[PDB]
């Protein structure tokens, strides 16, 4: 009775594990009952927190709560993009011979970690999630990366797996795994043109692939700084303005209040994908003032309409580079947690002239699903 | 099933500079610096004076082998002077 291998979507903001068993993929829920886990690691006076536990105390402990390690893995400290990203992180990044390290306070001491060490802690959590479900230690894994990751980013992602005690069977591209989840290598219809529209929490990736006989990238486009976080921030700014009108106070320079507001906005945003209205409550938001309100789906769409519309531009750009008309895309695939937004789905569908789009696998799970299939094939 | 991720051996580039587009085709064993040299022949500007942009990181060097960048078949770049 041999141990299964797992597929891990090691995401910028959330990660997800699957396993293929008994002819079927299982996307594995953690001990909160949740099938995605925040790619977050936190360091306190007493312990190391991973996932939800880390993301839950980010407002109280921002200096020692690490995230976005995927923006650093395999990178050089002197990279302009790295230096640009560092201005937005509340944690310290330092230079070790042109290699960035994240520096925090941990059990009273100053400790510094390589990006692949931070990511190895996320991968450890994903490994432990799989082990709790399967009932035995897991040693083999496929891990996914963006198609545009270079050799150094791939090697450092694999290193993060080895540090977590995994045999990395293979690093594969995220859009490949998404296509695998939809059986797009198995249509039996000859060569197919596939567009992957991947809108997550921090990044937007458009990939055009051809697939023929299990052989899979013709063009890419997107925005590494457009994602669900930006939709959260449109809501934040909206309620900052509402708070000024109701109480004549400006909370935007209170970092704890803004982060607490951001958390609540992200939850309301998720609710707005299933309901047309959502309520929001934060006790002692600012100067002990309770904040409580609601927002409609329509109002949220209006606050984000330019951002939503901007997603079509990389689609047009990728189609131009691939020298393909939109009608020559045989399979359209929507993945990433933000593609659950109904307005986003409708804009893509209208753009592709009413076409029914591949959405029955949960879009924040399809990459782990395809990684799990690849893993089983390699055992 | 069997799953193969094929890296194209010939890379197509459309490089934008001001009003103008320069097409470049080379093997993925070539370096980024060889793109810049082709740009110098087409634009008559020294490679020393061009900032070649469009890569996904900011650590790409003239010596970087294109295969290591896992590029798509068709690429869009642009030049700043
Ligand atoms: N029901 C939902 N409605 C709207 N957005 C959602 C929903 N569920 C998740 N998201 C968003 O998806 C983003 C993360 O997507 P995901 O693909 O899981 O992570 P990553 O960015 O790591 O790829 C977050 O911004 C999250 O708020
Ligand atoms: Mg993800």
């Amino acid at each position: 009775a041999k141990a299964a291998a797992i597929g891990i979507d090691l995401g910028t903001t959330y990660s997800c594990v699957g396993v293929f068993q008994h002819g079927k993929v299982e996307i594995i829920a953690n001990d909160q009952g949740n099938r995605t886990t925040p790619s977050y690691v936190a360091f306190t006076d007493t312990e190391r927190l991973i996932g939800d536990a880390a993301k839950n105390q980010v407002a109280l402990n921002p200096q020692n709560t690490v995230f976005d390690a995927k923006r650093l893995i395999g990178r050089k400290f002197g990279d302009p993009v790295v230096q640009s990203d560092m201005k937005h992180w509340p944690f310290q990044v330092i230079n070790d011979g042109d290699k960035p390290k994240v520096q925090v306070s941990y059990k009273g001491e100053t400790k510094a970690f390589y990006p692949e060490e931070i990511s190895s802690m996320v991968l450890t959590k994903m490994k432990e999630i799989a082990e709790a479900y399967l009932g035995y230690p897991v040693t083999n894994a496929v891990i996914t990366v963006p198609a545009y990751f270079n050799d150094s980013q791939r090697q450092a992602t694999k290193d993060a797996g080895v540090i977590a005690g995994l045999n990395v069977l293979r690093i594969i591209n995220e859009p490949t795994a998404a296509a695998i989840a939809y059986g797009l290598d198995r249509t039996g219809k000859g060569e197919r043109n596939v567009l992957i529209f991947d809108l997550g929490g921090g990044t937007f990736d458009v990939s055009i692939l051809t697939i023929d006989d299990g052989i899979f990238v013709k063009a890419t486009a997107g925005d590494t700084h457009l994602g669900g976080e930006d939709f959260d921030n449109r809501l934040v700014n909206h309620f900052v303005e509402e708070f000024k009108r109701k109480h004549k106070k400006d909370i935007s320079q209170n970092k704890r209040a803004v982060r607490r507001l951001r958390t609540a906005c992200e939850r309301a945003k998720r609710t707005l994908s299933s309901s047309t209205q959502a309520s929001l409550e934060i006790d002692s938001l600012f100067e002990g003032i309770d904040f409580y309100t609601s927002i409609t789906r329509a109002r949220f769409e209006e606050l984000c309409s330019d951002l939503f519309r901007s997603t079509l531009e990389p689609v047009e750009k990728a189609l131009r580079d691939a020298k393909l008309d939109k009608a020559q895309i045989h399979d359209l695939v929507l993945v990433g947690g933000s593609t659950r937004i109904p307005k986003v789905q409708k804009l893509l569908q209208d753009f592709f002239n009413g076409r029914d789009l591949n959405k029955s696998i949960n879009p924040d799970e399809a990459v782990a699903y395809g990684a799990a299939v690849q893993a089983a094939i390699l055992m | 099933r069997q799953i193969v991720e094929r890296q194209p051996r010939m890379l197509d580039f459309r490089v934008e500079y001001r009003d103008r587009n320069v097409d470049v085709v080379l093997e993925d064993t070539c370096t980024v610096g060889e793109i810049k040299q082709i740009l110098e022949n087409e634009l008559q500007i020294p490679v020393s004076k061009m900032l070649l942009k469009g890569w996904k990181t900011g650590d790409v060097e003239d010596s970087t082998v294109l295969k290591s960048l896992h590029l798509p078949k068709n690429n869009s770049l642009y030049v700043l002077t």
